Order: structure tokens, then sequence, then C-alpha cells
């Protein structure tokens, strides 16, 4: 496949929300990009994203 | 519809009158006039205040509304989203403009009705001794001072006090 930013490989990114309690297991034999930090989320609704230059 | 008073049988307004919307102008033995009618103008202020507050409180405020994002294989849903936003915007702008346009004729006719009723009251409590002359003026065959002026204003005229004496002067002019 053609080069982008001088690289011919590609990489895919994934995400998952755990719950409280429940576990998760990674199991790999060739290509893992392991997580190294993660995030614990609060609540409080009605936010968003704004594109502005003010 | 148009009740016929404002810019009708009564000519233009009075700049010299300040403290109200509807009032009188009297010329007895010792002065000129421009006194307001605090009874009717208070009812007009109450009606208009309630009207504006009602129009404000029918419209709910909106909460957070932020745009969404779609990739190149979700064109169909993206067009649906745009259709929903444009439809609701058209409906609300229609409602706003139409509400203001109808409310304006309602309020102007309301003022016109108030002026006509305020004229009819004064005519009705001066049945014989007045001789109305044009654009809402009267002319007292008998003699009047400040007390009978206030007596007209409040709505307590007691016509049979003067009913004979006026009659004499009327038969003088006829
Ligand atoms: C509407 O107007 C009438 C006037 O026709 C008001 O009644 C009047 O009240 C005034 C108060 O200043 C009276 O004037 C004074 O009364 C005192 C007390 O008797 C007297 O000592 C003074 O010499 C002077 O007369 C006025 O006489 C009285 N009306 C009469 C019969 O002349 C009335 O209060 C006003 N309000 C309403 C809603 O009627």
């Amino acid at each position: 496949r053609p080069k982008v930013r001088g690289q011919a490989g590609r990489m895919n990114y994934y995400w998952t929300l755990l719950d409280q309690g429940d576990t998760i297991t990674f199991e790999a034999t060739g290509n893992l990009i392991a997580p190294w930090y993660a995030f614990a989320l609060n609540k409080g609704s009605d936010s968003g994203i704004i594109t502005s230059d003010a | 519809g148009l009740f016929g008073a404002i810019a009708g049988f009564i000519e233009g307004g009075w700049t010299g009158m300040i403290d109200g919307w509807y009032g009188y102008h009297h010329q007895n033995e010792q002065g000129s006039g421009y006194a307001a009618d605090q009874k009717s103008t208070q009812n007009a202020i109450d009606g208009i205040t309630s009207k504006v507050n009602s129009v404000i409180e029918k419209m709910n405020t909106q909460f957070t509304a932020v745009g969404k994002e779609f990739n190149n294989l979700e064109r169909r849903i993206e067009n649906l989203n745009k259709k929903v936003d444009d439809g609701f915007l058209d409906v609300w702008t229609y409602n706003a403009e139409l509400l203001v346009l109808l409310e304006n004729e309602r309020t102007l006719d309301f003022h016109d009705s108030n002026v006509r009723n305020l004229y009819e009251k004064v005519k009705s409590q001066l049945r014989n001794n007045a001789k109305e002359i044009g654009n809402g003026c009267f002319e007292f065959y008998h003699k009047c001072d400040d007390e009978c002026m206030e007596s007209v204003k409040n709505g307590t005229y007691d016509y049979p006090k003067y009913s004979e004496e006026s009659k004499l002067n009327r038969e003088e002019i006829d």
C-alpha cells in the first residue's frame, strides 16, 4: 500500500468501557500495542465539542 | 377591527399630557387642563403586562445542542440529521413571526377600544346638559368649577343637581 508520512504499515486503534467489578484479559502472540495509561470517568451531563477561534 | 377613535373622529394625540395614556382637558373659570384618568390606564397597564409575561413564559429555553460527526459511509443518517434540524428551525421561526404579527393588531385595537369606551362613559353621564361640539368635546350649558370637573372624572356627576338650570340656558339659545 502507498506511503503516508513515510510509512507503509498501518495501525488500528480500539477502545472499550469496562464496568465496576468486571475484568479484562489481553492475550497475544504477535502485534499487541498494550495500554499503559487509562482513565476513570465521572458523570455530569450536557457538555460537548466546539470548533471556534475566539 | 378599528373602533374609530384613534386617528378617527378624534384627531391626533396630546404631547402636553405626560402621566398617563387616557385623559381629559378642561377649561373652567380659572384654568386649563391636561389631567390623566388613572382608573382606566391602570387596567390597560395590567392587561399589557400580563400579555407580555404570558408570551415570554410560553417559550421554553433550550439546553445544550452540539453538532455531531459522521464518516463517509454514514451520509444517509447525516442528511436525516440535517433535515431534522432545519425542519424544527423553520417551524419555530414561523411561530415567532406569526405570533408577533397577530399580537400587534390585537394590542392596537385594545387601545382604540379603551378610548371609545372612555368617551361613551362621559357622554352617558352628561345626557342633556352638554351639547357635544366635535372631536370629543362637550360644553356644559350650566356653569362648572373644579368640583364638578372632578365629579365628572370620578364618575359621580349627580345630574339632577343642575338639570333645571341648564334647561333655562338651553331655551335661551334655542
Ligand atoms: C371623586 O370626587 C368627589 C368630588 O365630587 C370626591 O368627594 C369629595 O371629597 C373631597 C375631599 O377633599 C371633598 O372636599 C372637601 O371635603 C372636606 C370634608 O367635608 C371639606 O371640609 C372641604 O371644604 C371640601 O369640601 C369634596 O367636598 C367631596 N365631594 C363633594 C360632595 O363635594 C371623591 O372623594 C372623589 N373620589 C371618589 C371615588 O368619589
